[PDB]
């Protein structure tokens, strides 16, 4: 192989944001968590509403998580012979997307 | 804690920044998350009120309760061209107060209302806090910067700030004076000396000449642009790309607020390369569509981009000269503050006009303001 020990330190750089995302992930699940306890319980229909919609700056911090995770993945430059950095930094890349993707969900079904 | 030293305190727009004199040197005071200066923004919540950083960092989440630009309204009355101009672009609501303008935000569930002083003193407080978590003692006395073309009331309610604050303000000192007294243009020995000051960062673009002698300061012009900053630079290399990617993929990432965002950082961290080398490089993964974009810019198409707001910077400086009834021979020092003064093609343009007169560039341009008034803030204890 043509491993470089140059490529380690990109990697670990990488694997500390994946545990970042992971910490993110961790809070939207809570979200999710919360957002369906709200819906199926005790809450009156009304006071649901109200509950869901205190949920709006949390959803809008997991939001803002994720594009700070996305700004600091932008400062990376991998050269092309670092063919497993550049697949991490993808497959993350692609991974925090699909979660700012679930967070406009729940954006768009509370406080409307 | 036991009694601390003077600090010298640059209230900036954007960003504001605390020096001390200590050991015979200035100290730069670093703030909690280690920066050097920090954001003049003030956030309320519907828990709390956050103060720098921590303000600026959720300005996304909370933009119409996030203060910032209280520079912009301090000393001045709602009826203001000023307070009027700027106030379509502020996310956060200004109100007339019996002809005083005031911020409006909803603060812990309610609508409150903050005069500009009463915000200024909130990054005051922090400045000192700053300061006394560095020095590990009680912070009172400090030197408080205000530019040279502030007025009596702009001047008074900069001082008040400082008093709401717990602070005990030694003097009000003019930005471009700050910056002389950093270099130590009134320390040298001679006749009288005419001091040009470049002052481009923190969103507005100030020219002042000062008169030095026997170590008198005299402001004898000011000009500049008032809305000229870095952000206008970005503007230009974000609409490049924009364009570029149009080339490339055949498809528009403008509306799309986060693509748009992403390329905006990815300029704004260019554009700071670019002034130590001659090209920057970019790497975004899935910018749009799926798209990644990986790209370059070099210093000369940053320039080219540029050409007319770098330009357009010796404009001021000829209608300060003109005013100042002095000519550019007549000039013995020439002042670089604010960050975009790093630019190269600025220094190159600068130094050209004063026919390759050197330039005093060597303390940090964001920090050369609180450096001065650290100098003075010794100077006066
Ligand atoms: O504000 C800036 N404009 C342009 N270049 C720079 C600025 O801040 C910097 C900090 C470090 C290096 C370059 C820059």
């Amino acid at each position: 192989g043509s491993n470089s020990p140059q490529e380690e330190v990109e990697l670990k750089k990488l694997k500390h944001l994946e545990k970042s995302v992971e910490k993110i992930a961790d809070q939207l699940e809570e979200l999710n968590k919360e957002l369906t306890g709200i819906q199926q319980g005790f809450l009156p229909k009304d006071l649901q509403a109200e509950a869901l919609c205190k949920l709006d700056r949390r959803v809008k911090a997991t939001i803002e998580q994720f594009m700070k995770i996305l700004e600091e993945i932008d400062t990376l430059i991998l050269p092309e012979n670092f063919k497993d950095s550049r697949l991490k930094r993808k497959g993350l890349v692609k991974k925090v997307q699909a979660f700012l993707a679930e967070c406009d969900t729940v954006e768009q079904n509370i406080c409307q | 804690m036991s009694k601390g030293p003077a600090v010298g305190i640059d209230l900036g727009t954007t960003y504001s920044c605390v020096g001390v004199f200590q050991h015979g040197k200035v100290e730069i005071i670093a703030n909690d998350q280690g920066n050097r200066t920090t954001p003049s923004y003030v956030a309320f919540t519907d828990t709390e009120r956050l103060i720098g950083d921590a303000a600026k960092n959720q300005v996304a989440m909370n933009p119409t309760n996030t203060v910032f630009d209280a520079k912009r309204l301090i000393g001045r009355r709602f009826d203001d061209a000023v307070v009027q101009s700027d106030m379509k672009h502020w996310p956060f609501m200004v109100v007339n107060d019996a002809g005083r303008p005031k911020v409006q935000v909803e603060y812990k569930g309610e609508t409150k209302s903050f005069y500009p002083e009463e915000v200024s003193s909130m990054v005051l407080t922090k400045m000192k806090e700053i300061a006394e978590a560095y020095l590990g003692k009680t912070v009172t006395n400090a030197v408080v910067t205000v530019p040279a073309y502030f007025n009596d009331s702009q001047r008074q309610a900069t001082k008040d700030a400082g008093t709401i604050a717990g602070l005990n303000v030694l003097r009000i000192i003019n930005e471009p004076t700050a910056a002389a007294i950093a270099y130590g243009l009134d320390k040298k020995v001679g006749a009288e000396r005419n001091v040009l000051i470049f002052d481009l960062g923190g969103g507005t673009f100030d020219v002042s000449i000062l008169t030095i002698e026997d170590g008198i300061f005299e402001v004898k012009s000011t000009a500049g642009d008032t809305h000229l900053g870095g952000e206008d630079f970005d503007n230009r290399m974000v609409n490049h790309f924009i364009a570029e990617f149009k080339r490339k993929h055949k498809k528009d990432i403008s509306e799309n607020k986060r693509a748009v965002r992403r390329l905006r950082t990815a300029c704004e961290r260019a554009k700071r390369t670019l002034s130590s080398s001659t090209q920057a490089s970019i790497e975004i993964d899935s910018l749009y569509e799926g798209i990644d974009f990986y790209t370059s810019i070099t210093r000369a198409r940053f320039e080219e981009l540029n050409a007319d707001l770098f330009r357009g910077t010796l404009d001021p400086v000829e209608k300060a000269l003109r005013d100042a009834k002095l000519d550019k021979s007549q000039i013995h020092d020439i002042v670089l503050v604010g960050g975009s003064t790093r630019i190269p093609k600025i220094q190159k343009l600068l130094q050209d006009f004063f026919n390759g007169k050197e330039l005093n560039k060597s303390i940090n341009p964001d920090e050369a303001v609180a450096y001065g008034a650290a100098v003075q803030a010794a100077i006066l204890s």
